[PDB]
Parts: structure tokens; C-alpha cells; sequence
């Protein structure tokens, strides 16, 4: 196999990673103590093995404050991870990109690399890293951008994928979150090969609409996010022919290195209270992949053009029914590919139904689908973020907090200007 | 970000500071001897923020008591909680200040400032991870104004990376008709704009108007005024003392409330307004708490928010209530009063909910606002300062202690520049 | 020069020294470098007994300094109610104007001396008197939001 190391930065990256690794164990059949009964490899990309038969995740948890990681050190899966891979500081970045990148982040950046090096030396064929972090947090933005620069120097030919959390005012914690999201994007744009953005507002509205959760919490959001991250990384952990390694993620989803932000859509999402629902067909869940309500980022792909589209099915799915669903969707919907790409749809099928976590809000389904697509409509997400950035930066609001922590004010302009060039990268492709 | 060192200086500082410890000790379930008598684990979650753990099950406040007059030392020990304060933390000089800002800042207080710093270092080094300092004082007197600002400068140059917070009491002729108080207040504000991170303006003019016109108290006393202060200080520190989100620490609060370094003077609000032992307010709901929190009659500073524009707003709700209802009411006021919020700071309103309400109440709401309307307080003190300074009245009291006459002019020029800075962003548009 | 000693004696409130200096021919209407008379300093520092004995010995109750300040201006500013009633009893100009356009009513309204405001109004203080910036005593109450001062000026 080719191993994969997952990196979890900040509160958002740690709590989402905790929910993901709980789901990974229930999918592979791994007990919370790391023991897996005589199962019959592919799962070894995410799990190493000790001499006693213990399956330990290839994961690193980093945070500048210990409150969130201390929950993992005492939680249900506390005996699953290596204790030395749970790294904690004492004072967080205070929602300041400059603290996580320049001042506070430097005091622990070397220790994180030496711990990552220990997992790297254990691998026989390391292919890349998975980085989980938020955009708004000082650690998720400042420390992540710092870590991505170091990984490009010490690991030259290794891939790097991101699971980034897009800020949403419903469940946001800082007014300077638009600042940090722009600063971390400009500094990580050249060091990241493919980034899957998760809009908190999209996941928030899905929980209220489909799951009937009046006021969703971080628990409700993370369980749904982990259910989507699993469908994206299932091809790396199980047998298949589509997106079998990190290099294939770039080949299938990213035609040009700067536009490496694919859009993810998931279906079906059904509340657990409706255990006796009707099993939606392959054609029903495929048509739901083109509705804006099921997308992980709030945007309208009908207003953009397609450069790539992948379909990862899970469960009772007959391949002949997928082709009939694509032929109908090709002629029914207004799906416009760019003039320089083949209008084909890549299909991968895993014949196991998705695994639900006990205590979750999702019901069991016989078939589910996750579509990964690269459409120019995702530039709308950058446009809303750039508008909040320009409103505050015109008056230089909150800027003194950043320049007081080693950062220079000129970095604000070079980052915003890079976003303007990134916005025109989508316009030059699909007008 | 955990422990906070408390410091109280002067007559007003020790009076409002003693009431602060009496109120929060009843909320955490601490008797006058220091033994925990509560019945909730949340009372001991964040108790290390304001208390030090003694030998037994005793919690000692992290408070430092300073004053030039020895008389107030006897008044603190006469209080119900005078024995829980550390006898090592009592620093009292020989002669008072005599309502002279120069005696506390240059002569009498400059000799006593070294003995306090030794207590600050002894208290700060015993903290596992010091967060900052909070100071309670008045600005119209001599010690809390003169030595209070001197102690801030001496402590800040030794702890520059920490947070300096102040609860400053503004003078008013309605309560104390001492004509040299506009002198001491203006000289203090000249220091607060440079040496503090967060300053809560507790205006005696507003406290008097609330007791006289709303509470129907024809002869308001300091006990009636401090009842509003202690209730406000307990509310603004709710999330520093309980398992909370929103800010949770002083720096994250400062990043989300201070858009410009000089504009760090907050307008406290509170609702409902009850007398001492009256227990009158009862049928108070969520829509009414949100209404009164943004009303001029519930502001602890004599400033009408309708006259200016909000830069940042933080609200802390206390009691058993609906998170969905609090969110619907906060969004409604932001839409109803959208003309009173600046449009170039998106999502400038932070909302908080705490399940533990204060003593004698089930519903409570504390308002922390950074409004441009606070200039009406600074223009009121400046007008009284200019009326006195243009006649050179009692100027020999200050020059006789070593002050130069230019210190009054440069202090008069700073607050006028501060008022022009509030009016600057009050008229600014996003365009 | 007994004029300089009478100035300092009126400041420190030495009643015995003021009576003796006047007995030796001291100028009751002497002025300092800024034009302050012994009646100015006695009314500023709240020495009522010295204000009384000065007015009975040829003191000019309406004297002005370099900046046009009368004894009534400084008494209304510092807030000496008993001195204000004594000065008005000896013919002090209730509507005297200094170099800033301020009247005794302006200074009492600004400093919050509410009882002195009522006394000045009862003695004929001009409510329409504007300062150098057009503000009257009623304008200062509105701009500062002083409702008790506003109602006093409305009678
Ligand atoms: N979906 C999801 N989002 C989260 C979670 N925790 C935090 N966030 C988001 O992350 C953003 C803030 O970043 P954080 O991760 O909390 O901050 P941090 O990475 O710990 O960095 P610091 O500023 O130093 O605390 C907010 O917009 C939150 O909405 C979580 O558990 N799940
Ligand atoms: N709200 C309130 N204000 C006070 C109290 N005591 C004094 N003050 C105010 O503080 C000012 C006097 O300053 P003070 O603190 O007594 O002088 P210091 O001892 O040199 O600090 C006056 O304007 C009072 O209005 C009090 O208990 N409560
Ligand atoms: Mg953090």
C-alpha cells in the first residue's frame, strides 16, 4: 500500500478529525482499543499495525491550546491514537493569523515536524498528507499556512490535500475570520494540490432542513461532515478503480494548479427519525447531486461551467442504472462543460452501504452517492469572502492586531490581490 | 489564558472592588472563609481564573488592594469578605492623595508603586499561565486616577504581552461636586488611551440618573450606585468565569471588540434594573431583554446610542432560555436598528448564553458596546475641563507637585483628538 | 509692598492678616500679574469672611482680570453659593461677560452647580446670552443631555 498521514490543526480540525476516525473504525471494523478481529492491505494506508495487533491511525493532532485535544486524550477512542501524536501548546492564536503563523506558531512548529517525521519514517511508500483545519481560526489559518510551507520543503514530491472549513456567521466566532481566510489562502495556494472546502452555512442549513435540527451544534455539523469526508477518502481506504491515490485526485479534479477547489455534493441525507423511509433509487440520488441544497458550499453550478465531475457511489448500486441516470441527466439538465474538456462522467462504485455512527442524526440507507466536481461557480464563495475583506480593510479595521504580531501590513494587499487574480482565473475559464 | 490578577486602587476602587468579590463569590458558592458551599460543577470549572487554591478546600481571591489612605484599609476588613483577602496583598500608604492627580502619580503614589509591583510579581509567577490584569478605580480622585494609571504603565512595561483591563468610574457633579475632578479625569483618559486594552466606562452621571429617575430613589447613595456596578461587573465577566464560547478569554474578546487601538472604551449595559433588595422585576422574557439592552435608559454611561453608530457589540445572556429565540431576537434588532450599526464591519454582533444567572434573578442580559456615541461622555468631561483650565483655577495644586503646565494642554489635545476619531468613523460609509 | 501680602493673605484665608494689612494702608484693589484682586482670590478659594470684610473696605465687586473674569465668574465656577449671594448683594453684574463670551450662568451650568443656577436666574441672569460659539446656558444643557439643568432653565 501507499500510506497517508492525516493532520488535524486547531479546534475545528481536531473535533472533525475525531468524528472521522470514529467513523473510519466502524467502517473497517476496528475496536476503540485498536483491535480488529480476524478480518481476512487497503486499510493500511490509514492505519499502521503494532506487534500486538493494534491498529493505530496515521494521524497528528496539533493545537496551540490543550482544551480541545484533552477531550481526545480522555474520550471514547482515547486508546486508539499514539499519545505522542497529540501535540498541545498553552496559549492559542486568539483568532489572529499573525499569532498562529509568526509568533505563537514558531514555538511548536519544530516539534510538530519531528513528530510528523516519526510517522513518515514508519511508511514504506508515503504519498502525501491530509490537512484538516478551519479558515477563520488563528491556528487553522496561521499555523496551517506555516505547516504547509515546511512540508513543501522537507517533502518535495508528496501530495497535500486540504479539508478546509469555510466561515459562516451562523456558527462563527470572530469578526476577523474573513481576514484570516484570505491570508491563509494566499500563502497556501502554491503548497496545496487539492482543497475540499466545507461551508459551515451549507452544512448548517442541511441539518435544519433534512435532519430537522432546530439549532445545530458543532456535534451535528461534524457528524455530517465526517460522513462526507469518508465518502471522499473511501477510495483510498478500500478497493476500487477511481481516485485510488492522491495523484489521481489531481488528475481527475484539477486541470490547472491554482483552481484546485472541487465542489462536493452528497445524497441522500435523511433524518434518523424516519427509519422506515423509502429507499431512493440510483436515479433519484443522482439527480439530487445537482440541486444546490445538497452541496457542501453555497453556490449555483447552473451559473458556472464544469471542468470535471466524479461520482462515488456506495451501496446497492447496479452500474447499468448509473449509465441510464447519466444519459438522462446529460440531456435533461443545463449542465455545461467547458469547450476544452471531455463531457464525460467518471463513476466509481463501492457496493457496501454507508456506515452510520450510533448517536448520529442520519438514518441507514441502502445506497448513497457523493459527487466531486470542479465548477467555476465556486468562485461565488470567494466573492462573498472578498467582499467582507474589502469592507473592513478599507478602514484598516482590526489591522493593528495583525501588525502587532510580527506581520507586516503589506501582506494584506498582496493576499487580496492574489484573490483578485484567483477570481479572474475562474472568469477566464468559464464566462 | 486562565488566571487573572485583580487590582483595586483608591476609595472608589476598593468599594466597587469589594462588591465585585462579594457578588462573584456568591455565584461560585464561596463563603466568607473561602470554603466551597455550592452545588454545581460549573462553579469550579473556571474558578482558577479569579481564585487561588489554598491548603485545604479554600479559595483565595487573586486580588491586590492598594490605596494611599489607611482609612479604606479598615473599611475593607469590616466587610463581610474582609477576611478572605490576603493580608500580604494589603498595600496602604501613610497620607492620602487629597483628590490631586499629581500626588498619586508623581509624589506620594510614586513611592508606593514599588511595593505593589513586588506583590504583582509574587502573584503573577504563581499562576500557571497568566492571562492579564483587571483594575477597578475612579478617575475623579487622586490615587485610583493618579497612581492607578502609574501602576498600569509600570505593570505593562513588565508584562507587555498580557491584557490590561480597567473598570473606570467617570466623575459627575450629580454625585461629587468637586471641581478638580475634570482635571484628574482628563489626565487619566490621556493615560488610558495608551496603556490599556479594554476600558469599561462606568459613568456616575448615568448611575445617578438610573437610581433617581428610574428607581425612584430621591437620595441615591454609593451603595445604590455600586449595586448597579456590581451587577454590571458580574455580567461582563460571566464568560471569563463559566464554561462558555463567544470569547472565553481576554485577548479573543479584545480582537473581536477593538477595531482601532485608541477606541477601546466600552459602554456597559444591563437589564433588568432592580433596586437593593427590591426583587421587583419578574416577568421578563427574551424579546424584552433584547429590547432593554439596546435602550438608553439601561446604559451605564450617560450616552445615547441613538446618537452614534456601533462598531462592535457583545451581549451576554444569563438564565434558562431558548438559543433559537435569542438568535431570532438579536437578528431582529440588528435589522430593526440597522442604521445604528456600521456597515463596513460585517457581523459585528457577538451573542452569548450562560445557564447560570446571577443572584435573585432568572433572566439577565449584559450589554458591551463599542459605540461612537461614547464621545458625548468625553465631550462632557472636556467641557468641564476647559471651563476650569481657561481660568487656571487650582492649577498650583498640580504644578506644586512637579507637573508641567503643558501636561494639561497635551492631555486636553488628546481627548479632543479622541472625540474627532469617534466622529470620524461615525460618518464613514462603505461606498 | 503691602499689596502683594494682601493678595496672598486672601488666598490662604488669613482673616487676621487681612484686617491688619488694611489697617496699614494696603491696597484693597491691588492686582497680581494676571489682574486678580484680593476679592478674586477670596471668592475663588471660598473665604466668605474675607469677601465680606473686603466689600466693606472699598473693594470693586465688578473688577475684571486680564481675561475679563469678575469675582462672580470665579465664584460661580468653583461653586461657592454663599459667596455668590454676597457678591450679588453688593451690586455684582449678574450678566458680566468675559473674554470667552461666558457669563456667570454659563460657568454654573457647565460645572453642574444647580443651586447657583437658580440663584442667578432669580437675580436676572440672561438666558439668551450667547458665548463665543453661540451657545447659551440652555444650549449647553441640551448638548450635554442634562435634564435636571434643562428643567431649571424652564420656569
Ligand atoms: N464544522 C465545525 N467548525 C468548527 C468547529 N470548531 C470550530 N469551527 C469553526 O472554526 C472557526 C474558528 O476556528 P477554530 O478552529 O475554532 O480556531 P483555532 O483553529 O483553534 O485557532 P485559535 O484562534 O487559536 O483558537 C469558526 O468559524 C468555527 O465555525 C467544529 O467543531 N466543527
Ligand atoms: N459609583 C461609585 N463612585 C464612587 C464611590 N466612591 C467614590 N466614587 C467616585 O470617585 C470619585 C472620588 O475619587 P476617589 O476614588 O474617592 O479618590 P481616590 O481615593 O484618590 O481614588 C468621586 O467623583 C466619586 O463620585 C463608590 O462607592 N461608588
Ligand atoms: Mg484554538
Amino acid at each position: 500500500m501507499r500510506e497517508c498521514i492525516s493532520i488535524h490543526v486547531g479546534q475545528a480540525g481536531v473535533q472533525i478529525g475525531n468524528a472521522c476516525w470514529e467513523l473510519y473504525c466502524l467502517e473497517h471494523g476496528i475496536q476503540p482499543d485498536g483491535q480488529m478481529p480476524s478480518d481476512k492491505d487497503s486499510f493500511n494506508t490509514f492505519f499502521s499495525e503494532t506487534g500486538a495487533g493494534k491498529h493505530v491511525p496515521r494521524a497528528v493532532f496539533v493545537d496551540l491550546e490543550p482544551t480541545v485535544i484533552d477531550e481526545v486524550r480522555t474520550g471514547t477512542y482515547r486508546q486508539l491514537f499514539h499519545p505522542e501524536q497529540l501535540i498541545t501548546g498553552k496559549e492559542d492564536a486568539a483568532n489572529n493569523y499573525a499569532r498562529g503563523h509568526y509568533t505563537i506558531g514558531k514555538e511548536i512548529i519544530d516539534l510538530v515536524l519531528d513528530r510528523i517525521r516519526k510517522l513518515a519514517d514508519q511508511c514504506t511508500g508515503l504519498q502525501g498528507f491530509l490537512v484538516f483545519h478551519s479558515f477563520g481560526g488563528g491556528t487553522g489559518s496561521g499555523f496551517t499556512s506555516l505547516l504547509m510551507e515546511r512540508l513543501s520543503v522537507d517533502y518535495g514530491k508528496k501530495s497535500k490535500l486540504e479539508f478546509s472549513i469555510y466561515p459562516a456567521p451562523q456558527v462563527s466566532t470572530a469578526v476577523v475570520e474573513p481576514y484570516n481566510s484570505i491570508l491563509t489562502t494566499h500563502t497556501t495556494l502554491e503548497h496545496s494540490d487539492c482543497a475540499f472546502m466545507v461551508d459551515n452555512e451549507a452544512i448548517y442549513d442541511i441539518c435544519r432542513r433534512n435532519l430537522d435540527i432546530e439549532r445545530p451544534t458543532y456535534t451535528n455539523l461534524n457528524r455530517l461532515i465526517s460522513q462526507i469526508v469518508s465518502s471522499i477518502t473511501a477510495s483510498l481506504r478500500f478497493d476500487g478503480a477511481l481516485n485510488v491515490d492522491l495523484t489521481e485526485f489531481q488528475t481527475n479534479l484539477v486541470p490547472y494548479p491554482r483552481i484546485h477547489f472541487p465542489l462536493a455534493t452528497y445524497a441522500p441525507v435523511i433524518s434518523a427519525e424516519k427509519a422506515y423511509h423509502e429507499q431512493l433509487s440510483v436515479a433519484e440520488i443522482t439527480n439530487a447531486c445537482f440541486e444546490p441544497a445538497n452541496q457542501m458550499v453555497k453556490c449555483d453550478p447552473r451559473h458556472g461551467k464544469y471542468m470535471a465531475c466524479c461520482l462515488l457511489y456506495r451501496g446497492d448500486v447496479v452500474p447499468k442504472d448509473v449509465n441510464a441516470a447519466i444519459a438522462t441527466i446529460k440531456t435533461k439538465r443545463s449542465i455545461q462543460f467547458v469547450d476544452w474538456c471531455p463531457t464525460g462522467f467518471k463513476v466509481g462504485i463501492n457496493y457496501q452501504p454507508p456506515t452510520v455512527v450510533p448517536g448520529g442524526d442520519l438514518a441507514k440507507v441502502q445506497r448513497a452517492v457523493c459527487m466531486l466536481s470542479n465548477t467555476t461557480a465556486i468562485a461565488e464563495a470567494w466573492a462573498r469572502l472578498d467582499h467582507k475583506f474589502d469592507l473592513m480593510y478599507a478602514k484598516r479595521a482590526f489591522v493593528h492586531w495583525y501588525v502587532g504580531e510580527g506581520m507586516e501590513e503589506g501582506e494584506f494587499s498582496e493576499a487580496r490581490e492574489d484573490m483578485a487574480a484567483l477570481e479572474k482565473d475562474y472568469e477566464e475559464v468559464g464566462v | 489564558m486562565r488566571e487573572i490578577v485583580h487590582i483595586q486602587a483608591g476609595q472608589c476602587g476598593n468599594q466597587i472592588g469589594a462588591k465585585f468579590w462579594e457578588v462573584i463569590s456568591d455565584e461560585h458558592g464561596i463563603d466568607p472563609t473561602g470554603s466551597y458551599h455550592g452545588d454545581s460543577d460549573l462553579q469550579l470549572e473556571r474558578i482558577n481564573v479569579y481564585y487561588n487554591e489554598a491548603t485545604g478546600n479554600k479559595y483565595v481571591p487573586r486580588a491586590i488592594l492598594v490605596d494611599l489612605e489607611p482609612g479604606t484599609m479598615d473599611s475593607v476588613r469590616s466587610g463581610p469578605f474582609g477576611q478572605i483577602f490576603r493580608p500580604d496583598n494589603f498595600v496602604f500608604g501613610q497620607s492620602g492623595a487629597g483628590n490631586n492627580w499629581a500626588k498619586g502619580h508623581y509624589t506620594e503614589g510614586a513611592e508606593l508603586v514599588d511595593s505593589v509591583l513586588d506583590v504583582v510579581r509574587k502573584e503573577s509567577e504563581s499562576c500557571d499561565c497568566l492571562q492579564g490584569f483587571q483594575l477597578t478605580h475612579s478617575l475623579g480622585g487622586g490615587t485610583g486616577s493618579g497612581m492607578g494609571t502609574l501602576l498600569i504603565s509600570k505593570i505593562r512595561e513588565e508584562y507587555p504581552d498580557r491584557i490590561m483591563n480597567t473598570f473606570s468610574v467617570m466623575p459627575s457633579p450629580k454625585v461629587s461636586d468637586t471641581v478638580v475632578e475634570p482635571y484628574n479625569a482628563t489626565l487619566s483618559v490621556h493615560q488610558l488611551v495608551e496603556n490599556t486594552d479594554e476600558t469599561y466606562c462606568i459613568d456616575n452621571e448615568a448611575l445617578y440618573d438610573i437610581c433617581f429617575r428610574t428607581l425612584k430613589l430621591t437620595t441615591p447613595t454609593y451603595g445604590d450606585l455600586n449595586h448597579l456596578v456590581s451587577a454590571t461587573m458580574s455580567g461582563v465577566t460571566t464568560c471569563l468565569r463559566f464554561p462558555g464560547q463567544l470569547n472565553a478569554d481576554l485577548r479573543k474578546l479584545a480582537v473581536n471588540m477593538v477595531p482601532f487601538p485608541r477606541l477601546h472604551f466600552f459602554m456597559p449595559g444591563f437589564a433588568p434594573l432592580t433596586s437593593r433588595g427590591s426583587q421587583q422585576y419578574r416577568a421578563l422574557t427574551v424579546p424584552e431583554l433584547t429590547q432593554q439592552m439596546f435602550d438608553s435608559k439601561n446604559m451605564m454611561a450617560a450616552c445615547d446610542p441613538r446618537h452614534g453608530r456601533y462598531l462592535t457589540v457583545a451581549a451576554i445572556f444569563r438564565g434558562r432560555m431558548s438559543m433559537k429565540e435569542v438568535d431570532e431576537q438579536m437578528l431582529n434588532v440588528q435589522n430593526k436598528n440597522s442604521s445604528y450599526f456600521v456597515e463596513w464591519i460585517p457581523n459585528n454582533v457577538k451573542t452569548a448564553v450562560c445557564d447560570i444567572p446571577p443572584r435573585g434573578l432568572k433572566m439577565s442580559a449584559t450589554f458591551i458596546g463599542n459605540s461612537t456615541a461614547i464621545q458625548e461622555l468625553f465631550k462632557r468631561i472636556s467641557e468641564q475641563f476647559t471651563a476650569m483650565f481657561r481660568r487656571k483655577a487650582f492649577l498650583h495644586w498640580y504644578t506644586g507637585e512637579g507637573m508641567d503646565e503643558m501636561e494639561f494642554t497635551e492631555a486636553e489635545s488628546n481627548m479632543n483628538d479622541l472625540v474627532s476619531e469617534y466622529q470620524q468613523y461615525q460618518d464613514a460609509t462603505a461606498d | 509692598d503691602l499689596g502683594k501680602k494682601l493678595l496672598e493673605a486672601a488666598r490662604a484665608g488669613q482673616d487676621d492678616e487681612v484686617r491688619i494689612l488694611m489697617a496699614n494702608g494696603a491696597d484693597v484693589n491691588a492686582t497680581d500679574a494676571s489682574g486678580l484682586t484680593p476679592l478674586h482670590l477670596a471668592a475663588t478659594y471660598g473665604h466668605l469672611e474675607i469677601v465680606e470684610v473686603l466689600l466693606k473696605h472699598g473693594a470693586d465687586v465688578n473688577a475684571i482680570d486680564i481675561m475679563g473674569s469678575t469675582p462672580l465668574h470665579l465664584a460661580a465656577l468653583i461653586g461657592h453659593l454663599e459667596i455668590v449671594e454676597v457678591l450679588l448683594k453688593h451690586g455684582a453684574d449678574v450678566n458680566a461677560v468675559d473674554t470667552w463670551g461666558d457669563t456667570p450662568l454659563h460657568l454654573a451650568a457647565i460645572m453642574g452647580h444647580l443651586e447657583i443656577v437658580e440663584v442667578l436666574l432669580k437675580h436676572g441672569a440672561d438666558v439668551n446670552a450667547q458665548d463665543k460659539f453661540g451657545k447659551t446656558a440652555f444650549d449647553i444643557s441640551i448638548d450635554n443631555g442634562n435634564e435636571d439643568l434643562a428643567e431649571i432653565l424652564q420656569k
